[PDB]
């Protein structure tokens, strides 16, 4: 079934599962043509497929080369998705094999449905939150190596640092969706509030900076503040 | 002409025999059905008036064998029986014709439905989806659920209609799975018409079984598998063209043969709509498309 609310911190038991955000796998520039016209050009996209328990990201890169002589590229980009995915799967040990892959668009139940036949015991399912992925590549370190690509690779990442040495696999999710959520409202002011003070470094190693217990406190409130402060802008409230 | 005398009618009952019904009050004289314009194929089916909960009935070829309907009841219905003493069948169907207490067949010359209803429908085939083997008739009722439908629960009271799942191995070439899913001609050539019907004829013959077990019997399952078959041709890029032509004709005129008021259970709308409007051969259907929308505008 569909993932909500309800069995929210079913997303931290110990079956393994992997979210899927496809929404930045097919990426384009729209610009104007000589003859006047408009015209897009590829840039190189990414798989977003992320096990919530650890932070395990695995960033599969799409070189603009997979679109080259290809038509219906929106559709083909879900196709292309759900390959990618399988293949990842297939690669690992069955004790690291996901139980469920949620996926965060409904259009791609189909798709990964139809290339995971042989593992009929791993669950396809939507889910009803509205989870910010799609601004993964808001983090500097996620967008430059995707950019950088000059052909198809994997990278892995561990999205939460080293939060859980500390904190909760719930609660390391929760701020990293506030940090997502509030870099896709405003990501000028969400990178100002995060590089705001040069003494606290982000490690060669990390994606997020170095922050004690009572500065991530300080930052998800600026974070929360920002993500209210751009509604009521929004909405005139 | 054939005949299928009833022993009797202790109950009030509606009759179909292939397209055409008729009622029975309680213990009214009735001796059962004369004049069958004999074919390769007919139905004999029953709604009880006190209960109409189960429609049940009999598949049947009058060349097969002389068959009967009596009351059970013990069981509480209508049963089909053999009679294997010819002579006295002959008895019995030149003498209640000789009390003129049957119901004739009534066929217009000019109706060639049935025939077009039923042309690839053969019992040989109907015996392997409907399994007793010690009848020569085949009983469905409207509860009966399919081996598909089994699937996801008396595998003696099932129906063995083949299983068309678009999202299997068996419809999915491994490294071809967008290609094979968004044209299904891979599942519906290779591996449904030359692996396991053999031809279109036992494909459109399955097909048109279905559709009458679904408006006959109002059997869900039946209904599902019409559908998927109508779907698998439909939504595939490379058919025969001998295929979609006929399938047309066989479509035709069983949207014309469809109950009016039993549109909203009968026709499913996505399917009908993908088939038409959207599918490959969405302009193969020249004259499925002109009843339909002519008929039931509303469901497109
Ligand atoms: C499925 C998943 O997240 N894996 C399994 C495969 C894998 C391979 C390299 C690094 C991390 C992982 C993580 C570790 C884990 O969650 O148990």
């Amino acid at each position: 079934g569909a993932m909500n609310s309800s069995n929210y911190a079913e997303l931290f038991n110990n079956d393994i599962k992997l979210f899927v955000d496809d929404t930045n796998v097919y990426r384009v520039t729209v610009h104007k043509t000589f003859e006047g016209n408009v015209a897009t050009k590829a840039i190189n996209g990414c798989i977003f497929t992320l096990n919530p328990k650890t932070g395990h990201l695995f960033l599969k890169i799409i070189h603009t080369s997979v679109w080259a002589g290809q038509k219906r590229l929106s559709q083909l980009a879900k196709w292309k998705t759900a390959e990618e995915v399988s293949a990842l799967v297939r690669s690992l040990p069955k004790e690291e094999q996901p139980k469920q892959i949620i996926v965060t668009r409904k259009a791609m139940l189909d798709p990964l449905e139809v290339h995971m036949l042989d593992f009929p015991n791993i669950a396809i399912r939507p889910t009803e939150l509205r989870l910010p992925f799609s601004a993964a590549m808001s983090i500097d370190k996620l967008s430059d190596v995707v950019m950088k690509a000059t052909e198809p690779q994997m990278v892995l990442f561990n999205i939460y640092d080293d939060w859980l040495d500390r904190i909760s696999s719930y609660t390391a999710f929760s701020r990293l969706t506030l940090l997502l959520r509030a870099l896709k409202t405003n990501e000028e002011s969400a990178k100002m509030i995060l590089l705001s003070d040069p003494t606290i470094t982000i490690k060669s190693y990390h994606l997020w900076p170095s922050f004690t217990d009572e500065q991530w406190i300080t930052i998800e409130s600026q974070m929360r503040d920002l993500i209210l402060t751009e509604y009521g802008r929004k909405y005139n409230v | 002409m054939n005949t299928v005398p009833f022993t009797s009618a202790p109950i009030e009952v509606t009759i179909g025999i292939d397209q055409y019904s008729f009622n029975v009050k309680e213990n009214q004289p009735f001796h059962g059905i004369k004049d069958i314009p004999i074919g390769h194929v007919h139905v004999i089916h029953f709604q009880h008036a006190d209960n109409s909960s189960m429609r049940y009935g009999y598949w049947f070829d009058c060349r097969m064998g002389n068959f009967y309907i009596q009351y059970d009841p013990k069981d509480g219905l209508y049963k089909m029986m053999e009679e294997r003493d010819g002579a006295k069948f002959e008895n019995i169907v030149h003498n209640f014709k000789e009390r003129q207490m049957m119901v004739s067949y009534p066929k217009i010359d000019e109706d060639d439905t049935w025939y077009n209803l039923t042309e690839f429908v053969q019992m040989d085939k109907i015996r392997k989806i409907v399994r007793k083997d010690e009848n020569q008739f085949s009983y469905v009722d409207s509860s009966m659920t399919t081996v598909q439908e089994n699937e996801l629960s008396d595998p003696a009271h099932s129906l063995n209609y083949t299983v068309i799942n678009f999202k299997s191995r068996e419809a999915i070439r491994p490294g071809h799975e967008m290609e094979d899913f968004l044209d299904k001609s891979y599942y519906l050539n290779t591996v449904m018409l030359q692996g396991i019907f053999k031809n279109s004829s036992n494909y459109f013959g399955e097909l048109q079984f279905a559709f009458l077990n679904a408006m006959f019997f109002g059997n869900y399952g039946s209904s599902l598998q019409w559908h998927a078959m109508i779907e698998l041709i439909c939504s595939s890029a490379t058919v025969p063209k001998h295929m979609l032509d006929k399938l047309d004709e066989i479509l035709y005129y069983q949207i014309k043969t469809l109950p009016e008021q039993y549109s909203d259970i009968l026709l499913n709308e996505r399917v009908w709509n993908i088939c038409l409007y959207s599918s490959f051969q969405k302009n193969s259907l020249h004259n499925t498309e002109k009843i339909m929308e002519n008929k039931y505008p509303e469901l497109l």
